[PDB]
């Protein structure tokens, strides 16, 4: 992977632009497929028996998913006629459309591939791309948020934090914990879509920055809880303070930036006379915190992972924005109260 | 209306075919071709009966991208037969 | 010599000669004037339909 | 010359068909821009009507007459 | 005699049954030739000279021919009879009976449907198109043009550059 | 009729098989890379197919830059086939 | 005795390079090879049909 | 509709009477006498081969997998005979809306005939050689589509009837000088056994030699023409057959004169060398109707 690897990475960047700037329903289908043909090579890279299994599981669960989207595109020719990504019109078309989006974002009945795909990547650079790919179908949902029946969108949000809040408890694999942290945060994504379109995109701004900081802290190789355990005493001790700060912000805690999306999600929902649904969102949010709480015990507690082998030489990773973005990820509570309006 | 009633029923059979697995892995990629074949008939008839002229190019573009997933995903199938003996959905290690 | 080769060519000047002549000479029996009309696009198709309507009944191509 | 004269006779000797792949395809881009003949071909393509011409209501109009042959509008008669 | 497209649509579903059922990639592969070739007639009858033959060139004479290689490259297992296998015959019989039961309801015009839309008869109304255009006729008569849709040409060319580069890197 | 013309050829082809059947009584994955490139090139051919039938009403100057563009990238895909294809 | 099979670079500069490239660009020598069998077709074949004609022998 | 039978029965005779031409014309190339004992000049032998193989010759299959092996000759003969329908001739039988698209489609589906034969044998020994034979046909079909389009982009739409009218004064060999050389080589890839070579087995001979005549005729439409004459069908019928027969001699010329190119170096002639050449001429043929007015 020499110069052309950047070009392969550029087509994912350009692929989302096609989805972003679009008016035609077949144009976004092209935009989704621009990502399909360009993530798989980075999913493989070194060629491993675990990588072959992950890439096939990533393909089959996602290519069939986009094929359900094309049905809803063709129902938009049978009914309502026009090829515009403004409204879905038909309730018959929306049922197949929302489920196709749930296969990438809703996750509540389509989570199954995520913990196996995220674990299957041999490299840390591939972990960023799956948290960046979720930006693409969110642009579609922001365009067609009316007309779609709320009874079978909010079920994809309520159930997702339940399975996300239980699915990380029996996991020691560091990639797997972050895989279920996606599904847990995706419930908050598919909740603001029926109740006020703004702050839904800001939820991405908080999430993507917070997740990109997380994996770039794991540039010093760690794949399990026990491998991230040997970091405070043997490796760099000051580095684990930033891992602590990012993990505390991942769960809902006020002096950190991660509580600031959770503000407006409940605020806009309570304005629409709904109290019984946002209550369930807050109790299930506690279950999300528990995974980060156990993972902060690799940074706070002793835990005895000393080992005979010791590193003396200074570490030099990639670190693209692993210094500027964690400062925004640790503290942005006072910095961003009126910034909800600035995004959209 | 009348012709659309049969090909929508043909679409559901190809949809279940993707969701069904018994030992072999090759059927899924064959069903992916069939799903795109059933979508090709549905797209063509809507533009052909209700004239568009400009939009008749859209299924031709759809024809090209149908093969892209049915080649780049098909290439991954051979890689399974390099690591393992033969392609099986029953033969998986990930948990 | 060529006197052995030429009967092999002359038999091909009969069998391959059939499809050309059989398609052409059939228009005398089927049509009135040894000609079959080509469809291409609806412009020429509509002219075929109105010719049968202009007092011909069963015939598709007929003069006057 | 270091690349013009040196990398010419070697290309004709080693892999000689690759010379034609760059020369013919290269000149296929250069010729339609510089040669003054391409402008004529565009005019006849637009002049030949695909569908029936529409008639407009006459209310103070210039260069518009009856269907009979008269000096009106453009009407292409370029090269015989 | 009365219907032209409606008979071909039944054979279209008939070939598709060997996909929900699992008759191995050899006999399952044979289904796409049967359903594809008959499937062209469904497209061709309403019009489309270019688009109707594109299925023969790409879907039939390109797509499944590459799939002919992969059956020999991975999982060949010497082709077997698709009747002796358990649950395969059960999936095939239930697959046809979902559609053939609807065929019996076509008689006396109206048929019961899961969807809200009614079927009725539609024989002369099946095409639902007048003459209209004559010279350079049909919407599919000039189906593809590089003009107007300039952006679509660039991305299709870009995506086909990806395929050649990526698949070479995997192997 | 096209349906009558096609079916007559196949029915006579089936009859020739029965004559011989009834009357008498007493590995390597390098091939795959060639097959894939066939499919990916033919789709570029599919985009370049309309050219003689399309260029009749549309503007030539808008088409000229776009028509050559597909063939250029079709050569770039072959340019990637020169940087070690294999023994094939 | 030595006879040498190697040509030792037939092409040198300009004139000698182009004709060696012309035979590889199109064909020429294949069309020249086509002409070898062409004249060979016209000349009378030496064939003996056994039930009527008989082949040469010795005392 | 009786003319269909007048385009199968004399065509099956043309494939039969090829056996004379394929070893007498090939015979004089090799200075040997071909057919002589059987007939007056061996005219009784082509029909004698049919009585030998069809009726008396029995079957011994390797495994016979239910439907296959007794389905592959139907695909072989069926696709070879259906190619005769879209042919322009003096007058075509049931003229298609687009001509050459039907011609390229039934040839691309004719790849299956050698595919199902490889699946008929249970052994691994045969299928590796069978896939190699597919590679000879599948690769050259990429270029075959390109060289077709360059001729079409010069003049005429996809319809085969319009290709005769455009050749009124001069042949298309002169404007398409390097492209005419390509059609001599590219057509030989489809089981002609000249640049590369791999009961029901006898039926494959009747299908493979049928495609040889088919490529000879199709080259005599795209590049040859001389005259049209709608008033006189007599002049066209004789003049078309002589032009096609001269190309049939050139097909048997390569089979006798030239050795096999190797399978690996078949992918060095094409792909490595031909594909950059054909596309460069395709680039040239895009500019031609724009540089000078040439639109049907």
């Amino acid at each position: 992977n020499p110069i052309i690897f950047i070009i392969i990475l550029l087509t994912i960047m350009l692929g989302t632009i096609i989805v972003m700037i679009s008016s035609h329903w077949l144009l976004v289908w092209i935009g989704f497929e621009m990502n399909m043909l360009a993530i798989i090579p980075i999913m493989m890279k070194n060629h491993n028996p675990r990588a072959t299994e992950a890439s096939t599981k990533y393909f089959l669960t996602q290519s069939t998913a986009s094929m359900l989207l094309m049905m809803a595109v063709i129902i938009n020719l049978m009914f309502s006629g026009q090829w515009t990504v403004m409204k879905l019109f038909n309730p018959m078309a929306s049922m197949l459309m929302t489920m196709a989006l749930a296969m990438k974002l809703g996750m509540a009945p389509f989570h199954f591939w995520v913990p196996e795909v995220t674990q299957g990547i041999p490299l840390s650079s591939g972990l960023i791309l799956l948290t960046w790919q979720k930006l693409a179908p969110m642009s579609v949902l922001y365009q067609i948020f009316p007309s779609i029946n709320l009874n079978l969108i909010l079920t994809l949000s309520v159930l997702s934090i339940l399975i996300g809040g239980w699915g990380g408890l029996n996991q020691t694999q560091l990639r797997k914990i972050m895989a279920y942290s996606s599904i847990a945060h995706m419930g908050w994504m598919t909740a603001v879509l029926p109740y006020n379109p703004t702050m839904t995109l800001l939820n991405l701004i908080i999430y993507i920055i917070m997740t990109s900081t997380m994996f770039t802290m794991f540039m010093a190789n760690s794949t399990t809880t026990t491998l991230s355990l040997s970091h405070t005493w043997n490796k760099t001790p000051i580095m684990t303070v930033l891992i602590l700060a990012t993990l505390l912000s991942m769960g809902g805690l006020p002096p950190l930036s991660g509580f600031m999306p959770k503000w407006m999600i409940i605020q806009e929902m309570t304005k629409n006379n709904s109290i019984i649904l946002p209550t369930f969102m807050a109790i299930t949010a506690l279950l999300n915190l528990y995974f980060y709480m156990r993972l902060t015990y690799s940074t706070t507690l002793t835990m005895f992972p000393s080992t005979n082998n010791m590193k003396m030489k200074w570490q030099f990773p990639l670190m693209k924005k692993m210094t500027f973005l964690p400062t925004m990820v640790v503290l942005s509570t006072m910095m961003l109260p009126l910034t909800p309006m600035l995004s959209v | 209306s009348m012709v659309y009633m049969n090909i929508m029923m043909a679409f559901t059979v190809s949809l279940v075919g993707l969701l069904m697995y018994r030992s072999h892995l090759m059927s899924s990629l064959l069903c992916l071709e069939g799903m795109m074949l059933s979508l090709f008939v549905m797209a063509a008839l809507t533009i052909l009966n209700s004239h568009f002229t400009l939009a008749s190019m859209m299924p031709i573009i759809l024809l090209v991208f149908a093969a892209c997933e049915a080649a780049l995903g098909l290439s991954l199938l051979v890689m399974v037969s390099n690591t393992y003996g033969t392609d099986y959905v029953q033969n998986l290690n990930l948990l | 010599m060529w006197f052995e080769v030429l009967p092999g060519i002359a038999v091909m000047g009969v069998c391959l000669f059939i499809p050309g002549m059989a398609t052409a000479r059939i228009h005398r029996f089927s049509n009135g004037g040894k000609e079959k009309r080509v469809a291409h696009y609806p412009y020429q198709w509509y002219l075929m339909e109105r010719d049968r309507r202009v007092s011909g009944v069963n015939r598709s191509y007929v003069s006057k | 010359a270091e690349r013009v004269a040196a990398f010419l006779k070697n290309v004709w000797a080693k892999e000689p068909v690759l010379v034609a792949s760059f020369a013919i395809a290269g000149l296929a881009v250069i010729l339609p821009t510089l040669s003054p003949y391409t402008k004529y071909s565009l005019m006849i393509n637009x002049x030949x009507x695909x569908x029936x011409x529409x008639x407009x209501x006459x209310x103070x109009x210039x260069x518009x007459x009856x269907x009979x042959x008269x000096x009106x509008x453009x009407x292409x008669x370029x090269x015989x | 005699m009365l219907y032209i497209v409606f008979i071909l649509s039944v054979i279209f579903v008939m070939g598709f049954v060997g996909f929900s059922s699992k008759p191995s990639p050899i006999y399952g592969g044979l289904g796409l030739i049967v359903s594809g070739g008959v499937g062209c007639g469904i497209v061709l009858n309403f019009g489309g000279s270019f688009l109707g033959l594109m299925v023969f060139l790409i879907y039939l004479g390109g797509m499944m021919v590459v799939f002919g290689y992969t059956t020999a490259m991975a999982t060949e297992q010497y082709p077997e009879i698709w009747l002796s296998n358990k649950a395969v015959l059960g999936a095939f019989v239930t697959g046809l009976l979902m559609e053939f039961f609807m065929v019996y309801y076509v008689l006396k015009d109206k048929e019961v449907e899961v969807v809200f839309e009614f079927n009725g008869l539609g024989d002369w109304v099946i095409y639902d198109t007048g003459d209209s255009g004559f010279f350079s006729e049909e919407a599919m008569g000039i189906a593809a043009l590089y003009s107007y849709g300039t952006w679509l040409v660039i991305v299709t060319g870009w995506s086909l550059l990806i395929g050649v580069v990526v698949i070479m890197e995997i192997t | 009729n096209l349906m009558l013309a096609l079916l007559t050829n196949f029915t006579l082809a089936t009859l020739l098989v029965i004559i011989a059947f009834w009357l008498p009584q007493l590995f390597s994955m390098k091939f795959f890379l060639v097959a894939i490139t066939f499919l990916l090139f033919d789709l570029e051919i599919a985009l370049l197919l309309p050219l003689p039938w399309a260029s009749q009403t549309a503007n030539l100057n808008t088409m000229l830059t776009m028509a050559l563009f597909l063939i250029i990238l079709l050569a770039v895909s072959l340019a990637y086939e020169w940087t070690q294809k294999g023994l094939e | 005795t030595y006879k040498y099979v190697n040509l030792r670079e037939p092409s040198m500069d300009m004139k000698s390079v182009t004709d060696r490239a012309a035979q590889t660009l199109l064909w020429t020598e294949l069309i020249r090879g086509l002409g070898m069998t062409l004249s060979y077709l016209f000349r009378e074949p030496a064939t003996i049909n056994y039930p009527f004609e008989k082949g040469p022998l010795s005392p | 509709m009786i003319n269909i039978l007048m385009l199968i029965i004399p065509i099956l005779l043309a494939v039969a009477f090829l056996t004379l031409v394929e070893r007498k014309v090939l015979g004089y190339m090799q200075l040997r006498k071909g057919p002589n004992v059987v007939g007056p000049y061996g005219l009784l032998q082509p029909i004698a081969d049919a009585i030998k193989l069809f009726i008396k010759e029995p079957l011994r299959p390797a495994t016979s997998s239910a439907s296959m092996f007794i389905l592959a000759p139907i695909m072989a003969l069926g696709l070879a005979l259906t190619m005769w329908i879209p042919l322009p001739m003096p007058y075509p039988l049931i003229n298609m809306n687009l001509g050459v698209l039907f011609m390229l489609a039934m040839s691309s589906l004719a790849v299956y005939s050698i595919l199902w034969s490889g699946w008929a044998s249970n052994s691994k020994y045969a299928l590796i050689g069978a896939l190699r034979a597919v590679a000879q046909t599948i690769s050259y079909e990429v270029t075959l589509a390109i060289i077709l389009l360059s001729v079409l982009l010069m003049s005429g739409s996809f319809t085969l009837s319009t290709l005769i009218t455009t050749q009124e004064q001069m042949w298309l060999i002169l404007p398409a000088w390097p492209l005419a050389m390509m059609w001599f080589i590219s057509t030989l890839a489809e089981t002609n056994r000249a640049p590369f070579d791999l009961g029901p087995f006898a039926l494959f001979f009747m299908a493979e030699y049928a495609n040889i005549i088919m490529m000879n005729i199709f080259t005599a439409i795209l590049f040859l023409g001389t005259s049209h004459n709608p008033h006189m069908p007599e002049l066209y019928t004789i003049n078309f057959t002589i032009k096609s027969l001269l190309l049939t001699m050139s097909f048997l010329w390569i089979r006798a004169s030239y050795p096999r190119f190797r399978y690996d170096q078949l992918m060095h002639l094409l792909w490595k060398n031909f594909l950059p050449l054909t596309l460069a001429l395709c680039m040239w043929h895009v500019s031609l109707p724009i540089l000078t007015s040439g639109i049907p």
